[PDB]
């Protein structure tokens, strides 16, 4: 729709509200999947963070 | 101090690729 | 100035429309280009902008905790959707004919001007009494039996 | 430049996309016609081309000997078939509308970008440890129990 209606800054942002919201969650869910050495603690602590982070959003 | 003086629509295209001007861009940068 | 205003009513304040942390949106002072009689209707128009800003600031802040507070804000954006959509339209009408004045722009808000005020104290009762838990499903219900059809 | 790139991702390097025997495919330097911010995504895009070239060079070289090495390369082209077929398509979409940018082209690869990397070290273990004989049917199997569904 840019190459082919007027479009400016304040419109594309508000159009992307339900995405820039969903994206902020991943910055906190993934932050606990990156801050950590054995292969069994990096995978257990990750998979357990999700099941904890979902019960927060219920 | 010199500046590039970009047009307006060019910014949105650039923002899509990333996906007061120094202020508004600073927020999208955080994304 | 039209597209300048339609951003001020969106949540972005500027030089013409200064922002104050206590009072709210308001016009700075007299402007030579415009008439000195409009300095009033805008102030009457900003009484609406202050509501949306104080709304979205609270919506983002999420503030108190509990799912019933999360969902209230989640729903609070839904009722606030026709406000935004009706604001995007104003630009389209002004893009067509360049003979429309602030009078027509003020006229277009009509319904939002008599809705926000009644849906402003519902938020104020929450942040001023620490309404925690399912008790929200009554504090909002006790105000649901209001006379105003729109509310 | 589009059809220029779609050849660089096929195994043919040129002036815009120089070839280095050690590093791999990469953009030469800044170009005035294009933006200076794209010089990155292409370099992110070439990390895929380097894989296909180093693949097909090894596939042709057949290098070590043994039928189980011949058949491995014989099969290695089969998994690499959807990569080529999905590349022929990109030209057709660009032939229709001339408003598509590199962003969409980068987006189309999607699956190939997360597959080649995991199927790159399987080759490296062979050429670096002289895996001769039927022992390949385990070295490939020990990596077949990976989590990535595509792999």
């Amino acid at each position: 729709c840019i190459i082919n209606t007027t479009i400016t800054l304040a419109i594309v942002v508000d159009k992307l509200a339900p995405r820039l919201s969903q994206l902020k969650v991943l910055h906190k869910v993934f932050s606990t999947g990156v801050a950590e050495t054995r292969n069994v603690v990096r995978a257990s602590h990750l998979l357990n963070t999700l099941y904890k982070a979902i019960l927060e959003y219920d | 101090d010199d500046r590039v003086l970009v047009t307006e629509t060019q910014v949105i295209r650039e923002t899509l690729w990333l996906l007061c001007l120094r202020s508004v861009l600073e927020q999208i940068a955080a994304y | 100035m039209i597209h300048e205003l339609l951003l001020a009513l969106s949540g972005y304040p500027g030089s013409i429309f200064t922002w104050n942390k206590r009072s709210g949106l308001q016009v700075s002072q007299d402007f030579p280009f415009l008439h000195p009689s409009e300095t009033s209707v805008l102030n009457r128009l900003c009484r609406l902008g202050t509501d949306y800003i104080r709304f979205t600031e609270f919506i983002e802040q999420y503030t108190l905790h509990g799912i019933y507070l999360r969902a209230f804000c989640t729903g609070l954006d839904s009722v606030l959707q026709p406000y935004r959509q009706a604001l995007l339209d104003l630009e389209q009408e002004f893009l067509g004919d360049p003979h429309l004045s602030i009078s027509h722009v003020n006229y277009f808000l009509d319904q939002f001007q008599l809705l926000f005020p009644s849906v402003m104290v519902v938020v104020e009762q929450i942040k001023s009494q620490k309404i925690h838990g399912c008790q929200i499903l009554e504090t909002v219900y006790k105000h649901s039996c209001g006379g105003l059809p729109p509310v």
